[PDB]
Parts: C-alpha cells; structure tokens; sequence
C-alpha cells in the first residue's frame, strides 16, 4: 500500500524498438535484485531482527521468493536463447 | 452480454460469501412447580443427590451434532441445520427461572420440554 | 506479495489475537512471578504459540519445495 | 439440449450435498413400577449396590456400530448407529429421558416395558 | 472474540469443573488467619488446601502431555 | 474422495473403535472430582493408550510417503 | 468453479479446505492428523504430474531433432 | 464391547486380582467412623488402608513401564 | 466386485473416443487461444504469478508447446527451400 | 482373469497371407500405430489424475513400466522411419 | 504377491491393538523388509530401460 | 520370510520363555501385591523384558540402514 | 552495545521484581546478625522463596524462545 | 547342495567360413545376456536375497558387469558399421 | 572373514542380552561391520562410474 | 579386529583387576549383607565400574561418527 504507481496507455500510440525493450527489461530487473539482496543481508545483521520469531517468519518468505525469482528468470532466458540458436545455426 | 453476466454473477457471489446470517436468541422461562437448582438431602445416614433440569439436559445433549426435532413424551435449510450442542442453559435461582441460548426453533423445543417436566407433586401422609 | 505469503497469512488471520495475548500475559506474570493463577494461564498461551509458529514454518517449507521442483521441470 | 440438461442436473446435484436430512428426537418415559436410580442398601455387616435400567442399558449399548432391530424376550437416514442413543435418568419425576432416532426410541420403550414389572411380596417366619 | 485454542479448552475444563474451590481456599485462609488455634478451622483448611494442590497438578500435567503429542505430529509435515 | 494414505490412517481410526470418545468422557468425569484415585487410575490408562495410537499412526504415514516419493523420482 | 461454457472434487480443493479448517485451531490433534495426509498426497500428485509432462515433451523434441 | 487396549488389560489384572479390597476399605472406614476409639476397629483399618496404598502404587508403576517400552519401539519405525 | 463389466466379442475402443484429433500434429487453434490470453493481458489482474502451484502447472504446458511449434516451423521451411534447390540444379 | 487359462486351438494366421498390396500393408501399420499410441497416452494420464492410483506403491510400480514402454516404442518407430527414408535419399542422389 | 499380502495382514492385526509390543515388534520388521524390496525393484527396472534408451540413441 | 525376520527371531529363540514368564509372574503378583518375595521376583523379570525388547529393536534398525545404503548404489 | 530480543524478555522480569534483588541481600544482612529472631526468620523465608521462583521462571522462559527461534532458522535451507 | 546338475559335455560344430564365425559369435552373446538378465531378476525377488547384506553386495556387481558388457558390444558394433559407411561414401 | 565373527557375536549375545561384557563386544563388532560394508560399496560404485564414463566419451 | 577394538581394549587393560574385584566384593557382601565395612567397600567399586563402562561406550560412539563421516565423502 506504500508508494504505488502504475503506467497507463503504455503501448497505445507509441511502440519501442526491441533494441530498447530488452534494455529496459534488463535494467528494471537488475536493480530490483540488488536491492533485495541488500535488504536480506541487513535483516540478518540487525541483532533485534534475527532473534524475534515475528521477524524470522518474515525473513523466511523473503529468502524463498528471491530464490524462486532468480531461478525462473534464468530458466526462461536459457530456453529463449536456445530457440535463436536453432534458428540461425546452419 | 454473456461475458458480462457470467462475470458479474460470480463476483457478487464472492462478495456475499462472508456475510453471517445466523442469529442467536435468548429465551427466559419461569418455573412454576419446582426449584431450579440441584438438591442434596443429608439424611442422618445417607447423602442423596437430585440433579436439576439444567444439569440433566446439558448432560443429555452433550456433543450432539445433529439437529433436534419432533420432541415427544435456499438459506432456510442452512440456518435450520444448527447443531444441538450449541444449546446453553443457565439456572437463575433468584427468580426461579432458566436462561436459554439457542436458535428460535431450539428455544421453542426446549420450552415444550420444560413444560413437559415441571409437573406438580402429590402429598403422602404415612402413619 | 505471492502465494507463499498468502499461505503464511492464512495462519495469521486464523489466530486473531494470540500474538497480543502472549505478551500481555507475560507482562502480568512478570509483575507477580509467584501467582499460580497467572502461571497456569501463561503455560497455556505459550504452548499454543510454540505450536502455531512451528506448523506455519513447516508448511511454508513444503510449498516452497513444490514450486522449486516445477520450475526445474520447465527446462 | 443434451449439454444443457447434463450440466444443469450436475450442478443442482452438487448444490445439495451440504444439506443434512437426519434429525434427533427426545422421548420422555415415566417408569410405572420401579425406581429409576441405582439402589443401595446399608446393613449391619454389608453394603449392596444394584444398577438401574439406564445404567444397564447404557452399559450394554456402549460403543455399538450397528443399528438395532427386533427386540425379543433416502433410507440412509434410517441407519443411525445404536451408539448414538443416549439415556439419562431423572429421579425428580422418576422418569427416563431418551435421545435418538424414532425407531431407536420405539425399541427402547418396548424394552423398558419388558422390564418394569412389579414384585411379589414374600413373608418369612 | 477472544480466540482460544485446544489446550486453552483443556485447561478451562478443570476451572469449570471445580466450581468455586478457587475462592473457598481464600475464605478458609482468612477465617483461619483470624483464629489460628481453632481445631475446626484447622481441619477445614487442611482439606481445602490439599484439594487445591491436587487440582493444580493434574491440570499442568495434562496440558503438557497434549503439547507433546502435537509437537510429535507437526514434526512429520516435512 | 480420497487417496491411499487416507485408507491407511482410517485403518487405525476404525481399528481402535471408540477410544477417541472414551478419552473425552474420562476427562469429563475426572474434571469433576480430581481427588478420586479410581478416576485417576482410569485416566492414566486412557491417556497413555491415546498417545501411542497417535504416534504409531503418524510414523506409518510418514514411511509410506517416503516409499512413494522414491518411486516417483524414478519416472524420469 | 461456478461456470460452464457450452460448445467430483480434486485434491486441489480438498487441500485448500483442510488448511483453511486447520488454521482456525492449530493445536487440535484430530485436525493435525487429518492434514498431514492431505498435504502428503498433494505433494505426491503435484510431483508425478510434472515429471510425466516433461517426459512427453522430451520425446517430441527428440523426434524433431532426429529429422533435422 | 467397550474397546480395551493392552495397557488397560494390564491395569485390569490388578483390579480383578484384588477381588473385594475396594469395598472392604470403605466398609472398614464406616465402622471406624462410627466409633474411632475402638482399638479392634483401628487395628483392622490399618491393614486395609496399607494394602490399598500398595496396590495402587504397583498398578501405576507398571503401566508407566509398559508405555515406555512401546514408545521406544515406535520411535524406530522411521 | 461392484459395477464390473467387460466387452467380450470385439475390441471396440472405449478408453478414448476416436476422433480427428488423431490426424493432426499440433492443435494450432488451442495454441492460438492460449497465446492470446497470455498476451492480451496488459495491466489487468496482476503480474508475477511465479508462485502458485496450480497456475504454475498450467504455464508449463504452454511454455513447452509453443517452443516445440516454433522449432518445427524452422525445419519445414529449410526442407521446402532445399527441395526447390534440389530440383533446380538437377 | 486370474483363475483361468485360455489358449487357441491351433494358431492359423490368415494375415500371414501377403495378398494385400504394398500400400495396404502400409496403411495398416500407420492406422494401428496411431491408435495404439493415443490409447496408451490417455491411459497413462488417467492413472495419474486418479488419486487412488497415484498414491499406492503397487500402482506406481506399474505406471513406471507403462511410461518406459511408451518411450521406447515411439523412439524406435521414429528411428526406423528415418533410416528408411534415408536409404531412398542415398540411392536417388547417387 | 506374498510379501505384499503379509504386510497388509500385519497392519490389520496391529491396528486392532496398537499397544501390544509383540505386534509392534512384528510390524517393524515386515514394514522394513517391504520398504527395501520396493526400492530395489524400482532401481533395477530403471537401469534395464536406460540401457535400451542408450542403445537407440547410439544409432539415432 | 526375509533376513530381518531371522535376526529378530533369533532373540525370541535365545530367550526361551520370557514372553510368558512375565505374564505368569504378573498373574502371581496380582493375587497378593504385598508379598515381598513376589515383588522382588517381578522386578527382575520386568527389567529383563525391557532390555530384551530394546536390543531387539535397535539391531533390526542398524541392519535396515546398511541395506538401504547399499541399495542406494544400484543406480 | 546491542540488546537483542531475549535480552528484552529477561529484562521484563528484572524490571518486574523492581526491588527484590536488594531486599534479599538486606534481609540476609539483618538475619546474619541475630539468627534467633523469629521475626527475621519468618521474613527471610519469604524473600528467599520469592527470589528462587523468580530466577527459575526467568530461565525457563528464555529457553523456550531460544527453541522456537532455532526451529525456524533451520528451515532457511 | 540340493537338486543341482551341470552339463559336462558341450555339443560341437565345424567352423569353416566367416559366415559361421559370425553366427557363432552372435549366438554366443545372446544367450549369455538372457541368462544374466533372468538371474538378476530372480535375485531381486527371493526375499532371503533382497534383504541380506552379503547377497546385496553381490547383486550390485552383477548389475554393473551387465551394464558395462552391453555398452561395449553396442559401441564396437556401431564403430564397425560406421567404418564401412565411411569407406563406401568415400 | 568379518561376516562370521559378527554372526557369532550375535549368537552369544542373544543367549544373555543383559550381560555388559557381551554388549560391549557386540557394539564394537557391529560398528566395524557397518563401516566395512559402506566403504566397500562406495568404492565399487566409483570404479564402475569411471569405466562407464570412458565409453560415453568415445561413443 | 579393527581400530575400535583397540580403543575398547585400551580401557580393558587400563583397569587391571576391576571386573574380578567387583565379582568378589559382591559375593562377600552377599554372604553378610549387614556389615558396614563390606557395604562401604562395595559402593565405591560399583561406582567405578559404572563410570568405566560409560566412558568406554561413549568413546567408541564418537569414533564411529568420525569414520562414517569420512567414508561418506568417497562419493
Ligand atoms: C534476432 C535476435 C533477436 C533477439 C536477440 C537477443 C537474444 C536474447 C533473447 C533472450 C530472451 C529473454 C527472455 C527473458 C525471459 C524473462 O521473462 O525475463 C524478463 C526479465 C524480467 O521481466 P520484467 O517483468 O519485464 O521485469 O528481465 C530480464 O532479465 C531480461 C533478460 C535480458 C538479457 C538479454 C541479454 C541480451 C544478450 C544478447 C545480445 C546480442 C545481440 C546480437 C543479436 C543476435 C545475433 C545476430
Ligand atoms: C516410403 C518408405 C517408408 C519407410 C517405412 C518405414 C517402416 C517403419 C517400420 O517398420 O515401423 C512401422 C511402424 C510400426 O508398425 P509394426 O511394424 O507393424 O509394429 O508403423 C509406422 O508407424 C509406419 C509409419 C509410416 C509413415 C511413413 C510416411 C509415409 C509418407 C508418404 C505419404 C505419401 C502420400
């Protein structure tokens, strides 16, 4: 509920080149990831957060979600590259 | 038209699912022919206990899951299907009366039973 | 958000007030550590808490392993 | 037509599974010939205890799975387990309270009346 | 509504079983403290205090046994 | 409508006919008169018997899940 | 679902329902013992399904590669 | 039939082994309560109360030992 | 015991209804309907359903089948062109 | 059944006669293989959707075999078909 | 199917009286043996059909 | 049959009568719980039975583990 | 200097029995001077018993939370 | 030990051509393979042998030797056929 | 071999399960037997994996 | 005989005569169970024997773990 924002009419009268679509995707993903890693590490360092059941039960979910997200991005990327190889490769 | 009817009908159903429609009535009943509490007679040689109506009924209904009916001596059915084990009876000596918590039907059946059970007693003179 | 947080939350909306009750009972007991009436209540609340937190965590673990298996079979 | 019939029938069927049709009734039965409670006699050198009807019947039916029938000296609703029958003695009026299905109540009543028979007096000299 | 678990109910079953022992103990105590040397009061107190002791013990041992069943089941979810 | 680990739990629940209620009954009686040694002696037996019932049930279902998961792993 | 488009109940429902019931009273042994076996059967079903879908796709990929 | 396990069989062996003690104890108590100063009633009560005490002790100690033997086996199914 | 039946004389196939679904390699309309649904969706319902095991088991079918369909078309075009070149040289 | 054994008096085989054409001999193969595979795939699927089959070791052990036999069958039909067309291609381009 | 039948018999006898130590002692053994049997069978089935698949892949 | 059954039965044949020595000494004691010679007799039989069962179970467990660790290497 | 959560659980007891930690040593220093005074014996029995219960309940309570926390942390795998 | 017999004398044959040397090597391998597979299958279902550490230690080896032998025969056959194919294509 | 020594230690133990001197001897024998069996099986597997890998390499 | 046997036998030789001393002193006590000299002599011997057996078993246990943990890494 804190600081929500959404873009509208994203494709209604302008379209990006694929060259840019890839670049925006990469950037928006890489920064979110790096911030999530820092958040986890900080929640581990603070002595008041690693010793309270309420805060540990929150940290378990963060680690689970990070691990699932990075695994899904990696698998889809590998599979999509494979198809371009099968197209170009004589 | 078909897509808007399917969607709207489903979302309304899910908005209603949370409303609780069951109500709990309280009935107050005066006893006319007997004391409400349990009675213990401390005979010179014997201790004897007689349980009151409240105790005996709370003991009879204990843990029952099916609804009561036919006592002898769309949502409607969902409401009617109220478990017997929710009936609660509290003896109030100050006014010789019973407090009964349950659905309106349960309250009615309980009342009929009460009026079957507080008959006035005869006297016997022994010479 | 996510489904694993949905499962985690389905407990916390299940135990309405326990999270508060435990701390409140602790404060009372700490005020008079030798009242058996207080002790008896705290034993119950603390046990109910220990069990709630263990059941929650093991369930989240299991659903995490189901998803991690499926995302491998995507390959 | 076939597809409409099939789906309508299946969903009307499923909307009823939550409905319960069984019910419980209460029978009040006065004992005409004997004391409801367990009797106990205190004697100069002896104590004797005799169980009542409620005690004996409960001790007999306790744990029973099968329905009862034929006491001798949709239908799913009918097949209530005997172990659901409950009996409570009410000495205040010398009466028995019975909870269960109508056939059970009936059988119990027949059994009670098979048992509350008055005694012959004997004088010894 | 004040939520209450299964162990809560097991505990409360004793409290509602012993209707008033909880206060009879205190009144007996006050009466004794007023006149420590009356045999009838001493005899009453000995009984009530003993009864209270046994009640509290039976309660805590049953609550623990149920806890140790449940922990042994939720162990096997893994 | 149910699997085979429910058939295996239900073999215990129908095996010990009535214990599940007998425990609650015994507790209802003892709660009324904790100082009675005949009630105490009865309850000790029922509660112990129930504790073993539950442990044996849960460990058996755990073992059958370990056999099944290992067979399924070989479907590869 | 409440919906059919013209042209029993599964483990996915039964698990969601037993979890929902359990979470109301996490310390009741009857409910716990009823939930262990549903969560186990759901784990087994949801593994076996995915492993066999994977086998059928690797068969078709091998066919296409063999005729390359 | 009321279902009975093994523990409640072992426990019942004691109950039927001491045929009548359970009632003999209360009979002796009611006489003693009728006349506490009679030494012939006193000396008869002592033997019964002692027999009862020992009976109950042996009974529960045995039930506990068996429960420990069974739990130690069930621990090895896993 | 209960409800037992067996067909004795002839091997009339009954586990499946025999149908024109025998005579095609890809249910291209079922692909085109699924690919529609996972692409018309732009800022409606929600993103990131990496995590629910019931929808995550539906995505596995589509992600595989569209990769196979695209791989097949790549071979068919090479075959066609190669057949034309083979005839024109010979 | 399990309490019965059922033979054939003597196995004469009319289908040992070659009499049909080289193409009818092809259509039989194609039609029979297509039906066999569609039936097998359906059966395997049902054995997994049904909850009493997918959770009993006795049934799982059988399903493992069904899956492997399916795999081997399809892989061999594919291989032999490729080898066949490859022979034609080798000769005609020579 | 003898070792499949024996375990279901043992389970019924046990379920009849879960606290009898002689029954517990018997069931522990039967269940352990069944547990080893299933694993051994599944693993060898796998090996035998991975060899066939590797043959076909060799000429394919 | 099986091999773990032979291991387990080897104890049963090692102690000839113990399984029904216990039941008999119990039946004797239950008749006169206060006789010290009977109490002293029962204490040793029940101890022996306890140890017998423990050893029997733990050995079957160890052999199970060795077999499972070998079967794991068929793959 | 960093207080965790267990530290806070413990300090709840310390700040609960505000003065008992002094009262025990002062009642001891009274009694040791004149061990035969019934008033002093009666007092010290009470304060000593209280101090025993307080330290015991404190240590058990810290242990239970330590055991919940470890059981959660083991699932991070 | 009990009910046991061995064949003392093998039947014999002339070997005069590469044809017969080939059929002989084929027949020699086929039978050894069938015998081994059957033996292993039985050792997996006699319950005195499935559950005894000494017997399991043997079955492990038998399985391994089977795997290695059949993989060798497969490889060398395919190498020979590939050498013929290569020379005739050249 | 070790197989017989373990079998015989078991036979002597089962005669008198309550004798400490017999128990201490059995613990030691069963322990060594367990280690031996595990080490043997792991080594066999390793050698077979190497052998298989060579074939997979030239295949 | 392996290394574990050696570790056990180091205790057996480290205590020279304890086993026979215990067997003897028990028979002297059983001949006159009410003599305080014999009672005092026996308590100490039995205590020593108890500690000896415990230390021996716990040590063999630890070594087994170190070995099994190494053997696991051959794979
Ligand atoms: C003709 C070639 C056309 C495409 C060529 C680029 C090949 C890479 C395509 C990879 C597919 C991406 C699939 C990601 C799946 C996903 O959902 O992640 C989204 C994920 C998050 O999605 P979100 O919800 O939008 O935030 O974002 C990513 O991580 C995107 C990954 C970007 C990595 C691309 C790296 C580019 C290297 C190739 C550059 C070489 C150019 C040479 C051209 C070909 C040779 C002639
Ligand atoms: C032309 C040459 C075709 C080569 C046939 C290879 C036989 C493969 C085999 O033996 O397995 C049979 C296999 C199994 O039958 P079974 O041997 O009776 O068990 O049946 C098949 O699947 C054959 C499928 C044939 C499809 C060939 C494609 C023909 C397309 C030409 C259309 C022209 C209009």
């Amino acid at each position: 509920v804190i600081g929500q924002a959404v873009n509208i009419r994203s494709m209604e009268t302008d379209i990006v080149s694929l060259d840019d679509r890839l670049l925006q995707a990469f950037s928006g993903s890489a920064i979110a990831t790096a911030v999530d890693k820092q958040t986890i590490t900080n929640r581990i360092e603070d002595p008041n957060l690693v010793t309270d059941p309420k805060e540990l039960a929150i940290s378990q979910e963060m680690i689970s979600d990070y691990n699932l997200y990075v695994s899904m991005v990696s698998t889809l990327t590998r599979k999509g590259v494979g198809a371009v190889e099968t197209l170009l490769r004589s | 038209y078909v897509d808007m009817v399917v969607n709207a009908a489903t979302m309304m159903d899910k908005q209603n699912d949370g409303i609780e429609l069951g109500r709990q009535k309280i009935g107050v009943m005066r006893l006319n022919n007997t004391f409400v509490g349990d009675r213990t007679y401390n005979l010179r040689d014997q201790k004897m206990v007689i349980p009151g109506i409240a105790t005996a009924i709370e003991r009879l209904l204990q843990g029952e899951e099916q609804p009561l009916g036919n006592i002898v001596s769309l949502q409607e059915a969902l409401k009617q299907n109220a478990a017997a084990g929710n009936i609660k009876i509290v003896a109030y000596p100050d006014t010789n009366s019973l407090l009964v918590k349950g659905t309106a039907e349960q309250v009615h059946f309980i009342e009929m039973l009460v009026k079957a059970l507080d008959v006035a007693k005869r006297h016997v003179e022994l010479s | 958000s996510g489904y694993l947080d949905d499962v985690s939350a389905k407990f916390d909306t299940g135990v309405d007030n326990l999270q508060t009750q435990v701390t409140e009972a602790l404060d009372k007991l700490a005020a008079k550590p030798s009242d058996p009436a207080l002790l008896a209540a705290y034993q119950s609340k603390l046990s109910e808490y220990n069990l709630y937190r263990n059941a929650q965590s093991n369930t989240v673990k299991v659903f995490k392993d189901i998803d991690a298996a499926i995302i491998q079979n995507f390959r």
